[PDB]
């Protein structure tokens, strides 16, 4: 079915520009619309969409309505201009999901066998690659609950297209690209420890909270399982590198050797040729 | 003619699966939808009528429209199975009424409750006075079986309108064999 989704900045903006539409008139809830997907393969892609007036009451927390006269005839519009573009699901800006979201997908399953919902974010904050994606399946449960319909997270990734980077990538103009090979990889390293070890502390504090409160989630078992896959090397005191010690510097063996060999001859190219051309102009002029 | 948008709420609760309303509440409430939809046709063409499933979770597959053709199609294979939920079904018509393009149509709701609901008298009076602030006049018609000589829904109807406001009126359905056309006789005469 649906494994991963591809969200373009163009269709994501179609949720963002509608945040100006109903944001000025208010009032409650969020921006919600129906998603037009482009499915060429198991990997899902999204090009365009259409935003529909939508509201969700608080009291009355289970009340939701799409406008389906907007959904029907406007489909024949986008279908007439683009035959490949069709509705794969819906979307909204979240930020989180209330329990009522179970009924939005099951209603529109007449349009698509499986409707994928995309939670987006109009204001970028944290922690990383934004928005979100969910898929609607039924896993029931191990405890014996009646059949449980819970949306499972779908990994979301941004993607590009020809001719769409004209105006999009133009307006920024302030970015330095990249530079690959010097700063590009090292800034990630400073962040790879930051973003790597912050979720380490956020989860290890919530995993300690388990014993305290919030149990379940037990989880189970996914938590410790892949944590023990992380445990191929801990790495703890001290590094257990006795076999990887001589191999540590042995990987730095040729990297330092070439860096010593290149800088020697690069100098011979830089130093000699500079002295030659310099004294040819300098002393022959005066 | 009176201007308003009448949102009829079909009852999918598990207690609608018997035949006390002849021949069966599925076809009886169908005939109960037949008489209200054909009456609005005799009343005003501009009145648009949708349908909503109260039990389980509220979902509307038919956009609010004056044509009852799609409504009569959804009356078949409705599968009345689920737990009745009332409180969420009051504003469920009001939210579709807030999506109305024309604002000249009054807000009117008719819901079918055929199952006993667990509710506190304080919960129904808060929704009552909430509709007073929203001016919505909701005509409820008791169906199925419920608390004998229904109190809650009666207090929900009584406290919903006042001075006059002509209005919201509840008609208690007798637990006896009858045709669905004979049930609506009093409510359709005087709402």
């Amino acid at each position: 079915a649906v494994q991963k989704v591809v969200v373009h900045p163009l269709v994501l903006l179609s949720v963002v520009d509608h945040f100006n539409r109903i944001g000025k008139v208010g009032n409650q809830k969020r921006v919600v619309g129906v998603l037009l997907g482009s499915w060429q393969k198991k990997v899902l892609d999204v090009s365009n969409s259409f935003a529909v007036p939508f509201d969700e009451d608080d009291k009355d927390d289970s009340v939701w309505f799409l406008d389906h006269d907007y959904l029907e005839n406007m489909y024949g519009m986008f279908k007439k201009v683009n035959a490949r573009e069709r509705i794969v699901g819906w979307y909204h800006t979240g930020p989180k999901l209330h329990k009522n979201d179970i009924a939005i997908n099951e209603l529109m399953k007449r349009y698509c066998p499986n409707s994928v919902l995309v939670i987006i974010d109009v204001k970028p904050k944290d922690l990383g690659l934004p928005t979100e994606a969910y898929i609607s399946v039924e896993e029931v449960h191990d405890d014996g609950t009646p059949t449980s319909k819970t949306f499972e997270h779908v990994t979301s990734e941004i993607g590009a297209e020809e001719a769409e980077e004209v105006g999009v990538e133009h307006l920024l103009r302030d970015i330095k690209d990249t530079t690959v090979g010097t700063l590009s990889q090292r800034i990630t390293n400073q962040v790879h420890g930051l973003k790597g070890l912050n979720s380490k502390l956020l989860d290890i504090r919530s995993y300690l909270e388990k014993v305290a409160t919030g149990k379940l989630p037990i989880n189970h078992q996914i938590i410790y399982q892949l944590q023990d896959v992380f445990n191929l090397l801990p790495d703890v005191s001290l590094q257990e590198f006795v076999k990887a010690f001589y191999l540590k510097t042995n990987d730095q063996m040729v990297v330092v050797y070439l860096a010593s060999l290149i800088r020697s001859v690069v100098a011979l190219h830089n130093l000699i040729n500079n002295k030659i051309a310099n004294r040819d102009a300098e002393k022959k002029e005066g | 003619m009176v201007l308003e948008s009448t949102m009829v709420c079909v009852d999918n609760s598990e207690y609608m699966r018997n035949g006390d309303f002849l021949p069966t509440r599925l076809q009886a409430q169908q005939d109960a939808v037949n008489i209200v939809c054909h009456s609005k046709t005799r009343s005003n063409p501009e009145n648009n009528v949708g349908l909503i499933t109260l039990a389980n979770d509220c979902e509307v597959l038919t956009t609010l429209t004056p044509d009852t053709g799609r409504i009569l199609s959804k009356l078949h294979t409705v599968q009345p199975k689920g737990k009745i939920t009332f409180c969420t079904g009051i504003r469920v018509a009001h939210l579709a009424l807030k999506h109305r393009q024309g604002k000249n149509h009054k807000m009117r709701i008719i819901a079918f409750v055929g199952s006993p609901v667990e509710d506190n008298e304080k919960d129904l009076v808060k929704l009552a006075k909430r509709l007073k602030k929203e001016k919505v006049n909701v005509d409820i018609i008791n169906f199925g079986e419920e608390e004998v000589n229904t109190e809650k829904l009666t207090a929900f109807v009584n406290t919903l309108n006042g001075k006059d406001g002509t209005g919201s009126h509840l008609v208690t359905v007798p637990p006896g064999p009858s045709l669905a056309d004979a049930l609506i006789s009093s409510p359709i005469l005087a709402g």
